[PDB]
């Protein structure tokens, strides 16, 4: 009763924890910045789009956010 | 000459003016079996908020460009949501998916909301957000006589005349512009 | 080498095959035994929100999408024609689609069409098999290169766990082979039928506890050929908003009168019943001939059960005509498993006709129809599937026998009850855990179809993509089906998953759902009043000791 | 004109209706005063505001008659007063009895050319018979290697599949024999479908809608039917093996388009089958290919009895005519329990089609997929047909020797006559339109006039007493043969209510490609002498 035949891919934590990966200066960021690597990517459509659309679509969200972040200063 | 067995054929126009005949007992048991999809979303948890939220963002996106006056940033943006609202509600007819048998194959979708029931409170939103955006710019900002005539015969023949109830089920053919309609 | 390859078949000893398609128990305190819910109402069912934001930027991504997506064609048809050949009219034949009828599934459902079907080889047991493709162009055409990987499913339709092959069931399956072939004679009504076919009628007839029963061959033929034996013109029919498609093709076949009434409302179907009967006919004003209800057993997407004991008594004050469909709850529901009529605890003759299938629980394509006697006399000759229709083989029928009689408790002494207890208690444990890390799910507290809401669109792809690589199955609907806001991921337990790979499986989910930001809760969902995020471990020890009360559960 | 009078009540009778109207447009008038324009456009925009908002609901015209002018007192006498029907009739229930009491049963036994029957609940028992009524013409599921082919696929993939075609359910063996078939048939690609009997109500209306136009035969089988009536599209009809009617049809309905002038061309099609479920003959093929490609329309043929007898190996109608299958017909709909041997049903066309298919159709978005065992065994008689083609050079054989048995004979010219062809292998006999009129005294109009009228008003009891007379005739003639010979035929069975096209009780022999020579001529024989022997008294 303890015997199958699949494989089990370790969770995400675990893989880290073998590895040996316990420090933290410039670690804290590592995984910062992935956190807001993900906020801004999901909420908008972008996996439903194709490439020459996305293109498009990520040039202007920089942009808007350009104009409107300087000219607040000016 | 024969007629058919069975005979469901599409007519055409042949006034000016002409009216969708009304349905028949089967026509009637088709819509009614299926409850629709293209008008269900109105009523729907905020499907009244995004209206306002639209007129904002378009606001201060047009604003955004340096050489702008605001009396041009304000036409432009009516501009926008005038033309963006009379394509959505008032020219695609038919339903985007399969719909059994093409039963709602020649009514519009704001004759689709809410099974043709008149005097509705989403009916009463819709029809009383134009009005509003209209009253607060010719308020807000001074016009002269050309564009507050120009903006006003956009406003009326846009998105007021169509929506009110005469002209409900109303379909205008003129031998040029545009074919001839599909009348039943 | 650009087609689905034919797989072979794996090689082991005996006791490794007979743990991948049904799991041992762990401890026997993973048991639970379901009550019944006589003289208690059904109160009203609670529903949960997310905040604002996440609503109003679903209709900003669809928005986004659709003028996206008429933009496309139009430039492509009217100035690059010549790649869209099959889409134009050529040389007289008019094309065999148009655009508009066809503009969703090209247009926002070609990309994540991946997910949707999926090549497999062998049982489907507690594993499942899957092969392997590699995508080419944008899903065009696809490439298989010859491997296999064991997943955990939770897609396929083994309630009970009777999908087995080496075991009692498929012991008299093959028996039978030697004694009766695979062929069918033809029509029932003039050859091709047996011994076996009579058996199968009786014994369903005493196990749901009417007076009679047919058998047919396939439960869309059970349904859209049954409606238009009865009714005509003259007749009305209301249905609910919420129904299966089979049902719906044999009315429209039929040509009654049709009105529908909104789902779950008790009060306005009284209200629309008032007014039917007085205003009668159309253009006549006269008299109904008869009025009939029609209604669903469960509901798949929802999970949530009909007020019986509310509709028979409207069917005694009114004088209407009652009618039940109990596919996903025959064999898998109640105190003994034997539908919705005992788990509220109505008397099986108030119902007129009852309906099921045995796809989803015992384990082969069939269907069956029980009602009284006079009612199958009639039946049995005005019935169009029975004189023109083929009739159903032997290995089908001969397994629905060796069923019917375990779950009953005659062929096998103890097993019918270690395969309802279980189920009832992993549906207990999977669905009071989701609550309490902080998801939002539906369901009665009981139904073993479990789904979670994701409500923007691109975070669905990405869901299911993730998890098939950690090795589990899933499936996913969308807005063709669903409403707008609403999206959804279904869940469907089995008899064969233990305590251990719900732990398994709560550990992978968890992380997802953190990464791709999925807990928005509320205090609605809890009993106390109050929003909670619990810790995993928390959650792993305590869970399976709490889900056997049923204070905890809301609904 | 006097138009601007009636504007002038509407102005008053909304303001007197609104709670104050003098003072908010008194307002309105001294803020912006300055030119009239102004204080016009907005005094009336805001007002059709507030009159439109303050309004009531109001329902649209339906065509059942409201009444307003009922008191409760009313409401609640009409509701009682009512009184409802049976749910089926039991009126007539025990007339048909005989019908279901007849049924002959087998015991134990595999359905071959010797069975054990008996009837009427355990009643009567009858043993060592000859079958004459099985539906299976080759005979090849009951071969060993077949056998060996079912046994290791129900080992290894178990009894049925447990999800619908969309994700989980297709599999790698079911796509094998649609790449299996397309090859052998010689078509693109093809489509497999739970049951035959839903094919055609299934696939007819994804193709069709509203505004079509479809031409179908005088006489089609009932699923045909279904398709047209769920179809919601114009239907016509035509002689029954007709040219020159379908020519004057398709020359009228050209002529009367184009002068339409109408933008968009809609979709035609042509409806017809291969050897008839009912009369059991052959369809020209070639004048029907000519007359499409002339008139462009398209052309849909629904082969079920000829999937395995027809042609010198058995691919069909194209090949008896020496044709190919991938521009002659655009559409084929067959089934694989009549002679393949196993339940079951396809759909063949080219790559266009299938794809529309598995998204736009009903039967296959929303049912469950079929048994493993079921797709093994067809691939492997495939296999084995298209190694060998002997089988079907003997069933060929048998029914022109049986139906040549049966059509030169001369004293059975005054009561039955053969409505079969000779490639057919199911004989079917009627009686003289002379013959039936002596003894039940009515037509064939008659019948269909009283039926048809009987429909249309919707009565609740439908019931023809000379009809019920001929097929008690009928069954008598059969019950006769297999009391005194052990020879077992059967009558086509109908159910006379669902059908809406002109029919008539008829009487159907079968056959199968394992008989003999010797076997058969016997029973010919003996069938004869019971026909004459109940009628000549
Ligand atoms: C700032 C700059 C500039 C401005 C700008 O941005 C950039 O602004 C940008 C914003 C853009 C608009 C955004 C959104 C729309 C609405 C869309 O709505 C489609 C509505 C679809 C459904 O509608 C029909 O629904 C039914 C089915 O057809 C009809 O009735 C049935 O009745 C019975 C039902 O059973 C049966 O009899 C039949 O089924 C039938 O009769 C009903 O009458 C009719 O309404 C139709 O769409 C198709 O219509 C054509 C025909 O199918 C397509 O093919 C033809 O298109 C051209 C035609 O001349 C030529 O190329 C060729 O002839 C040929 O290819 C065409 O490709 C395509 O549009 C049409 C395009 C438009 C205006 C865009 C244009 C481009 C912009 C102006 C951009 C622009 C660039
Ligand atoms: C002189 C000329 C000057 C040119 C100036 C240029 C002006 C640009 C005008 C752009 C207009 C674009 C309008 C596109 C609308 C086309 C939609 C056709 C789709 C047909 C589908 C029929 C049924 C599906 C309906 C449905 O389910 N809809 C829902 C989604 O599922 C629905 O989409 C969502 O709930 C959101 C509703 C938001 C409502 C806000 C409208 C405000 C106006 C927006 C215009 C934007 C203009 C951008 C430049
Ligand atoms: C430049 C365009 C936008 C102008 C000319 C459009 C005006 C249209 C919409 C107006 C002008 C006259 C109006 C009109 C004329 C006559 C009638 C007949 C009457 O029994 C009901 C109202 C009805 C049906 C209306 C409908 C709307 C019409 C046709
Ligand atoms: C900006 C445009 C759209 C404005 C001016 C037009 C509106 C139309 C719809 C209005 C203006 C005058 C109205 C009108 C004039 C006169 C009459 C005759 C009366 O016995 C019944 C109402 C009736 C038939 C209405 C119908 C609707 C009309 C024609
Ligand atoms: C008055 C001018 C400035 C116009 C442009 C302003 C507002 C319009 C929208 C208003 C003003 C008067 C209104 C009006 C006048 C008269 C009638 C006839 C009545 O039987 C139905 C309503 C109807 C058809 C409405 C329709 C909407 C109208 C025409
Ligand atoms: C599953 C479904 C069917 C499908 O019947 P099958 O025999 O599995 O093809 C019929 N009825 C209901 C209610 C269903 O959910």
């Amino acid at each position: 009763q303890h015997k199958s035949s699949m494989v089990y891919i370790p969770t995400t934590k675990e893989a880290k924890r073998r590895n040996g990966k316990s420090e933290g200066i410039l670690n804290t960021i590592e995984e910062v910045v992935e956190k807001l690597y993900w906020t801004y990517y999901i909420h908008l459509p972008f996996y439903l789009m194709a490439s020459f659309d996305s293109f498009f679509l990520h040039v202007f969200f920089l942009t808007i956010f350009s104009l409107s972040f300087f000219g607040i200063l000016k | 000459t024969t007629e058919p067995v069975k005979d469901h054929r599409r007519r055409r126009a042949a006034a000016i003016i002409s009216h969708v005949e009304p349905e028949t007992f089967e026509d009637e048991n088709d819509q009614q079996l299926l409850p629709n999809m293209n008008a269900t979303w109105v009523d729907q948890r905020g499907a009244w908020i995004i209206h306002v939220v639209i007129i904002i963002l378009l606001k201060l996106f047009y604003n955004l460009f340096p050489g702008v006056t605001t009396e041009w940033s304000w036409t432009l943006t009516n501009m926008t949501y005038v033309i963006g609202s009379y394509v959505m509600f008032h020219l695609i007819k038919g339903t985007p998916f399969d719909f059994n048998g093409g039963a709602y194959d020649n009514l519009t979708m704001w004759e689709q909301i809410d099974d043709e029931t008149l005097y509705t409170p989403s009916r009463k939103f819709l029809i009383s957000v134009p009005i509003a955006l209209f009253l607060v710019s010719t308020h807000y900002a001074h016009y002269d006589l050309k564009l507050f005539s120009w903006n006003c015969f956009l406003t009326t023949f846009g998105a007021v005349v169509p929506k009110l109830p005469v002209t409900h089920r109303l379909r205008i053919s003129i031998p040029g512009i545009t074919g001839r309609a599909q009348i039943s | 080498y650009t087609r689905v390859p034919l797989c072979e078949p794996e090689e082991l000893p005996d006791d490794i095959q007979k743990e991948n398609e049904y799991g041992t128990l762990d401890s026997p305190g993973h048991l639970y035994q379901v009550k019944s819910r006589h003289g208690k109402p059904l109160p009203e069912p609670v529903v949960d929100t997310p905040p604002y934001y996440i609503s109003l930027l679903t209709y900003l991504n669809y928005l986004i999408l659709i003028i996206l997506g008429h933009v496309h064609d139009f430039l492509g048809m009217t100035f690059q024609k010549n790649k869209h050949l099959d889409l134009l009219e050529h040389d007289g034949l008019a094309p065999w689609f148009s655009n508009f009828e066809s503009f969703y599934v090209r247009r926002i459902k070609m990309r994540i069409d991946d997910c949707f079907s999926r090549p497999t080889t062998g049982v489907p047991g507690r594993f499942i098999r899957c092969i392997d493709r590699i995508s080419h162009n944008i899903n065009e055409y696809f490439t298989y290169s010859g491997a296999v990987y064991p997943c955990m499913n939770l897609s396929s339709y083994n309630y009970l766990g009777f999908a087995q092959s080496k075991g009692q069931c498929t012991d008299a399956a093959l028996e039978s082979v030697d004694k009766y072939s695979i062929q069918s004679g033809g029509p029932r009504a003039q050859i091709g039928t047996t011994d076996l076919h009579i058996k199968a009628e009786k014994l369903v007839a005493r196990f749901i506890g009417k007076e009679d029963a047919l058998v047919f061959s396939m439960g869309y033929g059970t349904n859209a050929n049954l409606f238009n034996a009865f009714l005509d013109k003259k007749c009305l029919v209301i249905s609910d908003e919420l129904n299966h498609t089979s049902i719906r093709t044999g009315v429209r076949l039929s040509g009654a009168a049709v009105r529908t009434f909104k789902h779950g409302d008790m009060v306005g179907l009284e209200k629309l019943i008032r007014e039917q009967i007085v205003l009668g006919q159309p253009k006549t004003n006269r008299p109904w001939k008869k009025i009939l209800i029609c209604a669903e057993g469960l509901f798949s997407m929802e999970g949530t059960l009909c007020n019986l004991p509310k509709l028979v008594e409207l069917k005694k004050k009114y004088k209407c005509y009652l009618f039940i469909d109990e596919a996903h709850s025959i064999g898998a529901m109640g105190p003994t498993g034997r539908g919705v009529c005992e788990i509220f605890g109505v008397d099986p003759k108030d119902v007129d006709i009852l309906m099921g299938t045995f796809t989803k629980s015992f384990g082969a394509a069939g269907g069956y129809i029980a009602a009284d006697q006079w009612i199958i006399d009639r039946l049995r000759l005005d019935l169009t599937t029975v004189s023109y229709s083929e009739s159903m083989p032997a290995p089908v029928l001969a397994q629905t026998i060796s069923s019917l009689q375990t779950i009953s408790g005659e062929i096998c002494p103890g097993q019918g009850t270690e395969r309802l207890q279980r189920i009832a208690f992993n549906s207990r444990y999977l669905r009071l855990a989701l609550q309490r890390l902080g998801f939002i799910v539906y369901g009665v507290a009981d139904s073993p179809v479990i789904p979670l809401l994701l409500y923007c669109p691109s975070k669905m792809p990405a869901f299911s993509r993730m998890m098939l690589q950690r090795r589990i199955a899933v499936v996913v609907v969308a807005y063709p089906a669903t409403p707008l806001i609403e999206s959804r991921v279904r869940f469907c337990m089995s008899a064969s998953l233990t305590k251990e790979d719900i732990d398994y499986l709560l550990r992978h989910v968890s992380e997802v759902g953190d990464k791709l930001n999925l807990k928005s809760n509320s205090g609605k969902s809890s009993y106390d009043g109050k929003r909670q995020r619990w810790d995993i471990e928390e959650v792993i020890r305590r869970t399976p000791e709490d889900c056997k009360d049923d204070k905890y559960f809301v609904n | 004109v006097t138009t601007s009078s009636y504007l002038w009540y509407y102005f008053n009778l909304v303001l007197t209706q609104i709670p104050g109207g003098q003072f908010i447009v008194s307002y309105i008038k001294k803020s912006h005063h300055d030119d009239p324009y102004r204080t016009t456009v907005e005094i009336g925009l805001i007002l059709y505001g507030i009159i439109y908002y303050l309004s009531k609901p109001q329902q649209k015209k339906s065509l059942q008659a409201q009444k307003p002018n009922l008191s409760p007192q009313e409401i609640d006498a009409l509701i009682e007063d009512w009184e409802p029907e049976p749910l089926v009739d039991p009126s007539a229930t025990d007339e048909q009895s005989w019908r279901v009491a007849k049924t002959p049963v087998t015991m134990e036994m595999p359905i071959q050319n010797h069975i054990t029957i008996t009837r009427n609940n355990l009643q009567e028992k009858y043993t060592n018979v000859f079958n004459l009524a099985s539906n299976n013409f080759l005979q090849l599921s009951a071969t060993e290697p077949v056998k060996e082919v079912v046994k290791t696929t129900i080992k290894n993939y178990g009894v049925g599949a447990c999800g619908p075609a969309g994700f989980y359910g297709n599999q790698d063996v079911h796509y094998t024999l649609e790449y299996d078939l397309a090859q052998f048939f010689g078509t693109q690609g093809s489509v497999l479908y739970g049951q035959d009997f839903c094919a055609a109500p299934s696939v007819l209306p994804a193709f069709t809608k509203r505004g079509d136009v479809i031409v179908a035969d005088d006489q089609v089988s009932l699923p045909v039917q279904n398709a047209l009536q769920l179809s919601r599209s114009t239907v016509y009809y035509f002689n029954h093996n007709d040219m020159n009617s379908l020519e004057c049809l398709l020359n009228e309905l050209t002529e009367q388009e184009k002068l339409e002038k109408l933008p968009a061309i809609p979709r035609k099609f042509i409806v017809t089958e291969g050897i008839f479920h009912n009369s059991g003959d052959l369809a020209p093929l070639p004048e029907l290919t000519k007359l499409k490609n002339k008139y462009k329309f398209r052309l849909f043929v629904d082969e079920t009895f000829s999937i395995g007898v027809l042609g010198a190996t058995g691919r069909g109608l194209s090949e008896h005519f020496n044709m190919d299958r991938a521009t002659a017909i655009d559409i084929t709909v067959g089934s694989m329990a009549t002679a393949l041997g196993s339940t079951g049903g396809f759909v063949l066309g080219d790559s266009v089609m299938c794809l529309h298919q598995r998204i736009g159709s009903n039967a296959y978005c929303f049912s469950a997929c079929l048994p493993a065992y079921t797709v093994t065994s067809v691939s492997k008689v495939l296999k084995l047909m298209d190694s060998n083609n002997d089988a079907v050079q003997t069933l060929q054989k048998l029914s022109k020797s049986l139906h040549d048995s049966f059509a030169s004979d001369d004293s059975l010219r005054s009561y039955v006559i053969v409505t079969s062809s000779p490639v057919s292998a199911v004989l079917h006999l009627q009686l003289t339109p002379a013959y039936r009129s002596r003894k039940f005294g009515y037509t064939c109009e008659q019948l269909f006039e009283t039926m048809s009228a009987l429909q249309k008003k919707s009565q609740t009891n439908k019931f023809i007493e000379p009809y019920e007379e001929e097929e008690k005739f009928l069954q008598s003639i059969v019950d006769h043969a297999l009391i005194n010979y052990n020879v077992l035929i059967t009558r086509n069975t109908i159910v006379l209510k669902q059908e809406t096209l002109p029919i008539v009780p008829s009487l159907k022999i079968c056959c199968n490609a394992a008989m003999s020579p010797e076997e058969l001529k016997n029973a010919c024989e003996s069938v004869k002498q019971s026909i004459l022997a109940c009628c000549q008294e």
